[PDB]
């Protein structure tokens, strides 16, 4: 289902990094395959050819925790007026604090240590189960 | 209107109710002051800052900066954020 | 520009926010509206520096870019008991643990 259309029709995009993140731009092919392209370092834009139709997502390259394009999960070029290009403003969501709990004990133990840790079994299961663009896409279809 | 939230060792942290619920948790608690057993002042200072973060950057345009979270407070925040549904 | 504060005395601590342009008295007035305490038994505090009424919040260093809704600044407390004022006294919050092996 979620796929880019075959369009041929060019359009120019800035990708524009407004997070502190490392950003990993994700598009998905025409048979919904998520396909990785070069990373953004935090604070940094790039001008890439993409194409009406495509459809891209982007995550924290390091963890694949969640970012938003333009306020939304999904980032379609749309049709350049007057050969001013699309811009796509990358930022943080407002995480909920849960994950961004989660991010934290993630960023400081080894996952072979999440059992090691004293809290319900349910919180094991809630750090195990990282970030991941494949169930973002089952959850988004 | 302000709503009363209460740490482990008395603590009273005084803020907006609308902020407050945030939290569901703390919704069904008032429905207005809340005793927190469980929770320390240093973890529920950084939940009451969470709130006002939530309400100031949720549906806004202008830039969103990284909650931050220490790492001595982090496994506390989690299990206080896994109690509070925020 | 709002700023974003933490007004504290001894274990209260209350989370509001004003403009930077909004002067000292006029958060005098909403800790009255919550603690009911009127203006004249309170003096509000910048470290311990006593603050004075007609001042704005930013002269008094208060900006929004220092005082943000996720780290907001503290603003310090102190009642007047009938004659005369209490001295400045603010209880720190708990200490969090030692960090376990793992982290
Ligand atoms: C092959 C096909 O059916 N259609 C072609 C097409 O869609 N080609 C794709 C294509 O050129 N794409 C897919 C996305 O729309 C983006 C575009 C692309 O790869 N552009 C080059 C590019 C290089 C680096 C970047 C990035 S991202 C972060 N940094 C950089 C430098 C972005 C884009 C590939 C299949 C070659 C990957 C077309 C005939 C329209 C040229």
């Amino acid at each position: 289902v979620l796929r880019s259309v075959n369009s041929r029709e060019p359009s120019q995009v800035i990708f524009c990094n407004r997070s502190p993140r490392v950003v990993l731009p994700v598009w998905l092919n025409f048979d919904g395959e998520p396909q990785p392209y070069p990373t953004l370092p935090p604070g940094t834009g790039r001008r890439i050819h993409s194409y009406r139709g495509h459809l891209w997502l982007f995550r924290d390259a390091g963890t694949h925790d969640g970012l938003l394009v333009n306020q939304t999960e999904l980032f379609v070029p749309s049709l350049n007026v007057d050969g001013q290009p699309i811009f796509a403003n990358i930022t943080l969501p407002v995480y909920t604090l849960k994950e961004r709990c989660l991010q934290v004990v993630r960023s400081l133990v080894k996952p072979e240590n999440y059992r090691r840790l004293d809290i319900v079994r349910s919180l094991y299961e809630d750090l195990e189960d990282h970030p991941n663009v494949q169930k973002d896409l089952e959850r988004l279809t | 209107m302000y709503v009363k939230l209460i740490s482990s060792d008395g603590h009273e942290f005084i803020v907006k109710r609308e902020h407050a619920l945030t939290s569901g948790t703390i919704k069904a608690m008032l429905s207005n002051e809340v005793n927190f057993r469980e929770i320390p002042s240093h973890v529920l200072s950084k939940v009451c800052m969470y709130f006002t973060y939530k309400v100031r950057y949720t549906n806004s345009s202008t830039e969103i900066p990284e909650f931050p979270i220490a790492p001595e407070i982090a496994l506390e925040l989690l299990m206080a954020a896994n109690f509070l549904d925020c | 520009m709002d700023v974003f504060l933490m007004i504290r005395r001894h274990k209260t601590t209350i989370f509001t926010d004003a403009k930077e342009s909004s002067t000292v008295f006029e958060l005098k007035r909403i800790v009255e509206g919550i603690l009911k305490r009127p203006p004249d038994e309170q003096r509000l505090y910048k470290d311990d520096q006593l603050l004075d009424d007609g001042k704005t919040l930013g002269e008094c260093g208060f900006t929004s870019q220092t005082a943000r809704p996720q780290a907001p600044a503290t603003v310090g407390l102190a009642f007047r008991a009938d004659d005369t004022f209490e001295a400045l006294c603010i209880e720190p919050f708990s200490s969090p643990p030692e960090l376990p092996d793992v982290m």
